[PDB]
């Protein structure tokens, strides 16, 4: 059997974009590979759009006690129109379910939304084999309370793919392990505050390694 | 080669544009000047549930019958409809032999390797195809 992702939930990230996150319950189902991406003007004529990205079920199985939880992005939307969201899952043996649609979600101009702070990211803390740490810090003025968390995103330096987004909750954090990943490998990584409404501009690129076995 | 999932469209574009199928056309009727160019189908390997197609939609419905045989060894393909181009001939809707909706997404994925122009993962049901 084959047990399906809950419906996502929706940030916006800028005029023509949006953050969606989503979970896989524990389950004793198929093994899933891949998740789409698909989204649906609320309105005329309206067909259901497939993203191109293939989202990589990745590793571990479970990073809760709960499932797993995904971020990905949705972007060349246009602007102030309203969309639904949902997530399909592509099980072990081919075939697919698609979650629960997202609610209307309005893709706001920015003009009536308030900045968000940049976070500033430090060295990549080169934690273990399969994993990094990184660490940032908030301009003196930042209105925390604005902020929800942060999104991170990270790929193989020079890769031309698109960036793993990963998602660290409560606007006092200033540290996030992201694991497992790659043994001896050069990653980039830049992070950005958000808000359900909003999203900041990013942080400097930074590059880091996980550790070379000895 | 990943399966299609529900409502996936390959090439990600619309149906009748260059890339995918190409324009729509004269819809066919028993008194149409067209309707003695609209072809049967009598491979033996393809079930039909009809049998008058396009062309190029035979062409590619041979390859992708024998290639559903291929995947799965002992399977065939089913033919179940032969404003969109099914009045002209050139869409097909299909399934699998043993009705296993699991392998559709990868039915689909055989539609596209076949060489069919525009695939669309239109139902639970069915995929449905086309030819330019």
């Amino acid at each position: 059997s084959t047990y399906p992702p809950t419906p996502p939930n929706v940030t916006r990230l800028s005029d023509e974009s949006v953050m969606l996150r989503w979970m896989v319950p524990r389950n004793d189902g198929l093994p899933i590979v891949i998740f789409k991406v698909q989204y649906r003007m609320v309105g005329k004529r309206k067909n259901w759009q497939t993203t191109n990205d293939n989202i990589p079920y990745g590793k571990p199985k479970w990073n809760s006690e709960l499932g797993k939880s995904f971020t990905a992005s949705v972007t060349d939307l246009k602007p102030q129109h309203t969309y639904r969201f949902r997530i399909l899952a592509v099980y072990s043996n081919n075939d697919n379910k698609e979650s629960n649609t997202s609610a209307k979600f309005y893709l706001q101009p920015g003009a009536a939304l308030d900045p968000m702070p940049v976070p500033e990211l430090l060295e990549i803390e080169e934690y273990s084999e399969t994993a990094v740490v990184l660490h940032w810090s908030l301009a003196s003025d930042a209105d925390e309370h604005l902020i929800t968390g942060y999104y991170a995103y990270y790929r193989p330096s020079s890769s031309a793919g698109e960036y793993f987004k990963a998602t660290i909750e409560g606007a006092h954090a200033r540290s996030f392990k992201i694991a497992p990943l790659e043994t001896a490998t050069m990653y980039e990584f830049k992070l950005q505050s958000f808000s359900a409404a909003s999203a900041s501009e990013f942080s400097a690129l930074k590059q880091g390694r996980t550790q070379r076995p000895k | 080669l990943y399966p299609l999932v529900l409502k996936q469209t390959i090439p990600n574009l619309s149906e009748y544009t260059n890339s995918a199928s190409g324009p729509l056309e004269g819809v066919i009727r028993r008194d149409s000047p067209k309707f003695k160019d609209l072809v049967p189908n009598y491979n033996r390997d393809i079930l039909f549930r009809d049998r008058l197609m396009s062309k190029r939609c035979k062409e590619k419905l041979n390859v992708l019958a024998y290639s559903v045989m291929n995947e799965w060894p002992g399977i065939r393909l089913l033919v179940t409809e032969s404003e969109s181009l099914h009045y002209e001939g050139r869409a097909v809707t299909i399934a699998t032999s043993d009705r296993d909706q699991s392998k559709y997404g990868m039915l689909a994925r055989l539609a596209v390797e076949a060489g069919f122009d525009w695939v669309s993962y239109v139902s639970r049901r069915h995929i449905y195809c086309s030819v330019k």
